[PDB]
């Protein structure tokens, strides 16, 4: 693509570069174009990838969410009219997160996750399609959310499944698709039981095998046991 | 909107 | 241009929703497109356009200097050659960075200054345009970086000769102006002496000048007057 | 580097 003439290795430091610069979007067409390379991704790479378009779909996110607060406050009743400029800015933010998503779900389809053999890239993919799924979902209104929606399930579903086979209880990706799941079935799917259920099972499963790790290890798997707990304390 | 805990940035 | 279609009123509401929700790109093209419709710009309007690019080219600017410290570390003695990827990408954001500067130069030019009668808003304008001929310095080099220094120097020295028989020494623009211009002259004309000099005279006639003030006034006035003394405070 | 305060945002 726009990448297309640029060296792999060339696109992937720049990623690195961008980051530290705090230039997401740059970072995300980079590491596009490295995908498109047809290459599969080493752990770093995939993080690196996740990072990128994590931030990019933030910000459309953290816009949207401003947006449509404006626009549900001005059909209120009892509001002056101030015409179609709010619809129609939200639209357009609104599109443009779909677009990001669009292309997340492109690179995983064509054919990232088709080549991801092992259980650690397998699983990071199919997280990754369930979380732009549901990006998609938190904004969809239309003949498409319920398919949205349980495209999202579908994927993180599968990723369940393999991780529960392949990887311990503590590991930090296991751990990450189970939080975003639960997220998913709190406020996506409105089984708020589910998403205790698997929060509470997830956080102690891993601190059952907490005492297998190595220090560093114990670190990067309680960071997200955190996130866990955070959750269940809003949601008990 | 409250936004819960997901996993990495922003 | 790309906004000719939507109305002026449209796109000043738009450039308003965009800063709510820190869409600062598209706050910066809606206030292009409205500037371009031909009207001058009311007092809310001048700074709706300014907190846009200066938000998107504050951006620019501190990915710039993240990227310039690791090409100047990579180019010290002693250091393993990575090719020219931390150049290329420098060199990119820089020439991002140059495209923004020269926008905000061109609206200036065609035709918002000529156009500007008042002190306030010629005042205004001449400023940004000293601010965007400053960061055009900031990265300049080459065989035109003296006279983009000079393009700087003369902008602001146009609005301080307005400003000094206009406006009172409270004058928040006139105060903004005399503390951007006193930065140009410390570090991008390494002139430090005129940077204290301008300063010192600048808090100190606007202290005399507080006592005709409302409180409103006096918030406004006072805020600026801080950064005058911050800065004084490292450079004594 | 050092940045010393200008006027407005960022
Ligand atoms: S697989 C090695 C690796 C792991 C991470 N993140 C861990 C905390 C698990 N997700 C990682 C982040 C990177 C980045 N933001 N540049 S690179 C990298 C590599
Ligand atoms: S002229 C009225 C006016 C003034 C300001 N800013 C003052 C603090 C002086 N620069 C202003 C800021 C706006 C914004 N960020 N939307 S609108 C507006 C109007
Ligand atoms: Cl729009
Ligand atoms: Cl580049
Ligand atoms: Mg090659
Ligand atoms: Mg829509
Ligand atoms: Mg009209
Ligand atoms: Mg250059």
């Amino acid at each position: 693509g726009a990448m297309g003439s640029m060296e792999r290795a060339s696109l992937i430091q720049k990623a690195k570069l961008a980051e530290q610069a705090e230039r997401y979007e740059d970072m995300a067409a980079f590491m596009k174009g490295a995908v498109e390379k047809g290459e599969e991704l080493s752990c770093e790479e995939r993080n690196l990838l996740s990072v990128a378009y994590k931030n990019v779909v933030g910000g459309q996110r953290a816009a949207w969410r401003v947006l449509s607060s404006i626009e549900q406050k001005s059909n209120e009743e009892g509001s002056e009219e101030k015409g179609p400029e709010v619809r129609e800015y939200r639209e357009k933010v609104e599109t443009e997160l779909q677009g990001v998503c669009d292309t997340v779900l492109g690179l995983l389809d064509s054919h990232l996750i088709k080549e991801a053999g092992d259980a650690e890239s397998r699983v990071f993919y199919l997280k990754m399609k369930g979380d732009y799924y549901r990006y998609l979902a938190e904004v969809a209104t239309g003949d498409d959310k319920k398919r949205i929606i349980d495209s999202a399930r579908s994927a993180y579903q599968e990723a369940m499944d393999i991780s529960k086979k392949e990887m311990p209880p503590t590991n930090p990706i296991r751990l990450g698709l189970a939080l975003n799941f639960s997220v998913f079935h709190y406020e996506i799917a409105n089984s708020p039981e589910e998403a205790i259920s698997l929060a509470k099972t997830t956080f102690d499963e891993a601190m059952a095998d907490l005492h297998t790790l190595s220090e560093d290890s114990y670190k990067d798997s309680t960071l997200i046991m955190q996130l866990l707990r955070d959750n269940l304390t809003l949601w008990t | 909107k409250l936004m819960f805990k997901t996993e990495g940035p922003d």
